[PDB]
């Protein structure tokens, strides 16, 4: 969706834009993990600090990333058109991210669509008419063994149903932030049948081994 | 025994990984050179 | 006409809706069709004779 | 000036021969009374080059953007 | 004395140690179809046309970046090769629209001449055809960024000889735009020699553009001259 | 041998499922991590190759190469170009988790196994891909490192012995062609993610142009254990070449979809109904089974019926075997929809190297599209099938042939409904 | 099916047919057809010089 520039300015470099000094100091760890010979390897964690720090960014991130790293730009406006977590549209705070691949589609994700739809207002891929309720759909997250599932912003969601999902948006506009994992209790990945897995606390080291 | 003994990740906010990566950059071997610091110097 | 894009030009919906037909068009009539190396003779029965073209 | 065509003098200019090696066109134009200027011929000169050879760890030869 | 075995087309002959199949099948006389390769610029995978059959290997492997180890057989008139060949060029066919006509390089595209010497007769895939913004390279240059076929032969020239870095790859899936991200002109030396290099008519000569086509002209010698080059 | 095999309990592979005692060096040390391992990494290296080698370890991740032959191949003799570890964590097919919940638990198995491996091949660093999607469990990750090089016990003169190793984690940015094996390596280098051709292997050209190895989590987790346990009693798990545990999960379509630690050789039937609640209507609704993620074509009932879970049963079944997603889908919902958005999903994921995956899932995406909406005649279908035997060994890496097998699962299986869907569309334009 | 006057044609309230593609030179066998090709201004391509022989034509 529109992978030119098309500058529209609040864009068009030199849009004013700079770090703190303590985020150049996180740069110097980050570049000092890598080996030197290949410093410039460096252009995604320090492109995702530049959008954990502005949770968009314009292209003067990306020059300064450029002035930084001191390679030709071109590789940046490389790695930020290919992948999918710079979001280099201006988008809002919260970000909701609906999953919906091969399993979440059959566990009624079309219920969850309508939900955010019918609660929210706005139609799917748009955005609201103010910031922090930016909705879109997405392919697996990796969590499949629940729901359809649900990630804002460093938080995943599980075991959804209309009421929660409700629930969840209203603690949004109250501001509360729910827990880190699923719904339906079982606190981690569980079966939720009797406990199919294991049960004792083991033995350890003591047993026999192999010369260990 | 059956509690989550994990969220401590409840708050971890944008930025304890990066200073986290700030904690843990020292103790650490020179991380080799060879030759140029960068094919374009 | 023959089962081959490669010797005849194809007709004019298939030339207004493909790809290839548009580039079999095009070659086949700026360069034509290329012809393997080799001398044949024939004679077929005109009704003056034996029309023979070598 | 009737029309804007390309009208020449030169009945011989739209002549070409097609030869198998340079011998022979030596002798044919030798053999057939007119001058001949032999322009030599230039092969494609073979380099070595590799993929892995490409994308080493110390040489300058490293595309970065591909 | 640094020498390997390859039989092609059951003909041996001896090739020096660390080149390419495709370098010994050009040594023999075959001419191996390719798009991404080109013998001045570094080797990439993209256009797959190289493809060939060596003997007991049941992947067929591409022939542009292949080393050579010892003792080849390699097989130009298999089965599984020409349906690999017709393969490729049944799908480089769909998103590369009807322009043979207003193209600029008619008489002397690749993609018609390999499509007649290696492709196929009749096609499939009744919709599909993406297509794309134009862009705007720079007023010597002219650019239409539909007939690309993607083959990633212009990037690697501009990063290693023109280093002038205003060519990039954006996206992926079948939305892969070969240009400029910024809206930047690209204007340099040898930034004419690029129209040569685009195997299909999408970049082109500005003041040329539509006048004539590889057969109505003819070829004469010259030499370079405004320079001490030659 | 064995009668088939079943679960068994204390010779399980890893503790802590889920919420169990701490998450902690000292409570990993009381479970049986970082214990004595000094003397495994000198008793001698080469030991542990042939311990691998003996033991069997089945290689992960979607691939069936064996471990050991890999990591023989991992014993170049050195240069002053070093050798590096690189454990790939990205967490692609969706049907997916095979390693959440493990690099949430217990990371500490898995720093003790890259470090093990890291010896084992006179490595230096183990870099760890993750995902980027995975904040939480990252920083959970980051807590593990902290704790391990604040203990001492690795990092330089690392378990009391004159060996250094260091472990890193080097995020993701959201892509399912970075678990692959090459396009990791160049999303390591800053450039955009895209593979590199194999004849030049990652073995010997690498991270940068250093000799390097890529290894799955749920391998370099077992292969402490596989040191200090038994050789070939890791093996007596299973049949003969396809040896050890698995996590069979299902992820998707029963009563409390999950995951379980399982053997090699296990009735599928006893998996779905004795380890994930029980199936939604019965054993008789379900109308069939993917294995292998999502890289695999269907099963249905009838050959699920008698074939048990293992790799040359599944391969002879034309299928690959994967992780986490062994799970059946019901009668009720339209696999054809199902597997047109399979067919999106390799189209939203995939990068435009090799032309045949770009324009065949282009072809692929169009055509189940008018499948779902049934807009054919049966030339299309085996046009359908004439492509996926095209694509089929064209391209660089495998997500091409992933995104061809689903199209001949469907064609090889539901043929039937495919002709009474495109039916139903002649009459309603009829 | 008769050949006969050598007519152009142009679209339904539009422009001209003929967009300057050589290939009636390159299958004229007497070589009537004479092209001469240029652009203009708008961007769409054009000729100068469209010409034909009506001694080399031959139907
Ligand atoms: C298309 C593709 C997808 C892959 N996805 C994953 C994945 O989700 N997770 C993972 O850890 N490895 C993944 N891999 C890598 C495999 O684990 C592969 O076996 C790896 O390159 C070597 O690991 P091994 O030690 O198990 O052989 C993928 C590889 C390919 C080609
Ligand atoms: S690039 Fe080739 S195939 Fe494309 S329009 Fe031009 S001549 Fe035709
Ligand atoms: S612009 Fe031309 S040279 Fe560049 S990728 Fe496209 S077809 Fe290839
Ligand atoms: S098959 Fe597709 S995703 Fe894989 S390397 Fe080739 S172009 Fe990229
Ligand atoms: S150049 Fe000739 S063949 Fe082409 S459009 Fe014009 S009249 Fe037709
Ligand atoms: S001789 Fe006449 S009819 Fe034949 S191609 Fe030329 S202009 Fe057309
Ligand atoms: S498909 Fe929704 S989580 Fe994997
Ligand atoms: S020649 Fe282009 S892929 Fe080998």
């Amino acid at each position: 969706a529109l992978f030119v520039h098309r500058d529209t300015p609040k864009n068009n470099p030199e849009t004013p834009f700079d770090f703190t000094p303590e985020n150049y100091k996180r740069i110097e760890a980050i570049v000092k993990n890598y080996p030197e010979g290949h410093k410039a390897a460096a252009v995604l964690p320090v492109l995702d600090l530049a959008q954990r720090q502005n949770g968009w960014l314009p292209i003067s991130a990306m020059n300064k990333v450029a002035e930084i790293l001191q390679v030709p730009p071109m590789r940046v406006y490389e790695v930020a058109t290919f992948y999918t977590m710079y979001n280099r549209k201006p988008v809002g705070k919260y970000h909701i991210q609906v999953c919906t691949t091969t399993p979440c589609m059959l566990r009624n994700s079309d219920s969850i669509l309508e939900a955010i739809q019918k609660k929210l207002g706005i139609k799917v891929g748009e955005t609201t008419p103010d910031k922090l309720f930016t909705l879109i759909e997405v392919e697996c997250l990796g969590a499949c063994v629940n729901a359809p599932m649900v990630q804002i912003n460093d938080n995943y969601y599980e075991d959804l149903t209309p009421k929660d999902i409700e629930e969840i948006i209203d603690e949004l506009k109250a501001g509360k932030i729910p827990k880190p994992g699923p719904r339906s209790g079982r606190f981690s990945c569980e079966p939720a049948g009797g406990l199919t897995s294991l049960t004792e606390p083991p033995k350890g080291p003591g047993f026999g081994v192999q010369a260990g | 025994n059956t509690t989550y003994k994990n969220l401590q990740h409840h708050d971890y906010s944008t930025y304890t990984f990066l200073d986290l990566n700030l904690d843990l950059s020292k103790f650490r071997m020179p991380q080799p050179s060879s030759g140029r610091e960068s094919p374009r110097h | 006409k023959v089962d081959d894009a490669k010797v005849s030009p194809p007709k004019r919906a298939e030339m207004k809706t493909s790809m290839e037909s548009l580039i079999h068009h095009f070659k086949l009539y700026t360069e034509g069709y290329q012809v393997p190396p080799g001398a044949t003779y024939t004679a077929i029965e005109a009704p003056k004779g034996e029309f023979g073209v070598y | 000036p009737l029309m804007g065509w390309a009208s020449t003098a030169d009945p011989l200019s739209n002549l070409v021969l097609t030869f198998s090696t340079k011998e022979d066109a030596i002798a044919f134009a030798e053999k057939n009374g007119w001058s001949y200027d032999v322009e030599e011929r230039k092969v494609p000169k073979p380099k070595s080059k590799s993929y892995g050879a490409n994308f080493s760890w110390n040489k300058r030869t490293r595309v970065s953007t591909k | 004395s640094n020498l390997i075995e390859v039989f092609v087309d059951g003909q041996s002959v001896m090739v020096e140690p660390g080149t390419t199949v495709l370098q010994a099948c050009e040594k023999v006389g075959m001419q191996i179809p390719r798009f991404c390769y080109h013998e001045r610029l570094s080797v990439a995978g993209n256009c797959r046309m190289c493809l060939v059959e060596i003997e007991k290997a049941p992947k067929v492997v591409a022939a542009c970046a292949m080393p050579v180890m010892k003792g080849w057989n390699i097989l130009t008139n298999s089965e599984k090769t020409k349906k690999a060949r017709e393969g490729v060029m049944e799908f480089l066919l769909a998103n590369h629209p009807l322009d043979c006509p207003i193209c600029d390089q008619g008489g002397e595209c690749d993609l018609q001449d390999q499509s007649m010497m290696f492709g196929s007769d009749r096609s499939r895939f009744l919709e599909g055809k993406r297509a794309v913004e134009d862009k705007n390279i720079g007023p010597l240059v002219k650019t239409i960024m539909t007939r690309c076929i993607q083959c990633t032969r212009c990037i690697r020239f501009a990063s290693e000889i023109a280093g002038v870095d205003d060519l990039g790859t954006t996206g992926r899936g079948n939305d892969m735009q070969v240009g400029t991200y910024i809206e930047k002109m690209f204007m340099s030396e040898l930034s004419g020699n690029i129209i040569d290099i685009c195997p299909v008519g999408a970049l082109t000569s500005k003041p040329y553009a539509f006048t004539a086509r590889p057969w109505e002209t003819r070829k004469t010698e010259s030499i370079d001259v405004m320079d001490a080059v030659g | 041998k064995t009668s088939f095999g079943s679960l068994k309990d204390e010779d399980r592979i890893f503790t802590n499922l889920y919420g169990r005692h701490d998450w902690r060096l000292k409570g990993a040390q009381s479970r049986g991590d970082w214990y004595k391992t000094k003397e495994i990494l000198l008793k001698g290296p080469d030991w542990i190759l042939g311990e691998v080698k003996t033991s069997g370890l089945r290689g992960r991740g979607g691939a069936g190469f064996p471990t050991g032959l890999k990591w023989s191949f991992m014993n170049k003799p050195s240069d002053g170009r070093p050798k590096y570890l690189v454990v790939n964590a990205d967490e692609g097919e969706p049907g997916t988790c095979k390693d959440r919940e493990i690099i949430r638990h217990d990371p500490h198995k898995l720093v003790e196994g890259c470090l093990v491996g890291g010896r084992a091949m006179g490595a230096r660093a183990a870099y760890i891909y993750i995902r980027g999607e995975f904040y939480n469990e990252a920083s959970n990750l980051q807590v593990a490192i902290r704790e391990a090089y604040e203990a001492g016990l690795i990092g330089k003169n690392a378990c009391g012995s004159g060996y250094d190793f260091d472990v890193f984690v080097v995020r993701g940015a959201g892509a399912y062609i970075c678990g692959e094996e090459t396009a990791l390596i160049e999303s390591i280098e800053g450039k955009q993610g895209k593979p590199r051709l194999k004849p030049p292997f990652p073995a010997d050209v690498g991270v940068f142009g250093c000799p390097t190895t890529v290894a799955n989590v749920e391998t370099v987790a077992v292969s402490p254990t596989i040191c200090r346990r038994g050789g070939a009693w890791f093996a007596s798990f299973g049949r003969e070449r396809n040896s050890g545990t698995k996590l069979f999960n299902i992820s998707g379509h029963v009563n409390n979809p999950c995951t379980v630690e399982e053997e090699m050789s296990v009735p599928l039937k006893e998996l779905i109904e004795k380890h994930a609640g029980g199936v939604t209507g019965g054993w008789d609704n379900l109308l069939a089974v993917i294995p292998g993620g999502s890289s695999t074509p269907l099963i249905p009932k009838s050959v699920c019926e008698t074939v048990l879970m293992d790799f040359d049963a599944l391969i002879q079944a034309q299928t690959g075997l994967g992780t986490a997603a062994v799970i059946v889908m019901d009668r009720s919902t339209d696999i054809v929809k199902a597997i047109a958005r399979l067919i999106e999903f390799y189209k939203h994921e995939s990068c435009g190297q090799c032309t045949p995956c770009r324009e065949g899932v282009d072809w692929m995406n169009k055509v189940m599209a008018r499948f779902v909406r049934g807009d054919a005649r049966p030339a299309e279908i085996d046009s359908l099938w004439e492509i996926s035997k095209q694509i089929e060994g064209h391209t660089i890496c495998a997500l091409g042939d992933g995104a061809a097998w689903p199209v001949q699962g469907l064609i090889r299986h539901f043929r039937p409904e495919l002709e009474e869907r495109m039916q139903r569309f002649a009459q309603q334009h009829q | 099916r008769f050949r006969g006057e050598h007519a152009l044609r142009r679209y339904p309230s539009g422009e001209e047919r003929c967009i300057a593609c050589k290939l009636c030179e390159a299958v004229c066998p007497a070589q009537a057809i004479t092209i001469e090709a240029e652009p203009r201004a708008d961007g769409s391509r054009r000729t100068t010089r469209y010409d034909i022989d009506m001694t080399k034509c031959i139907y």
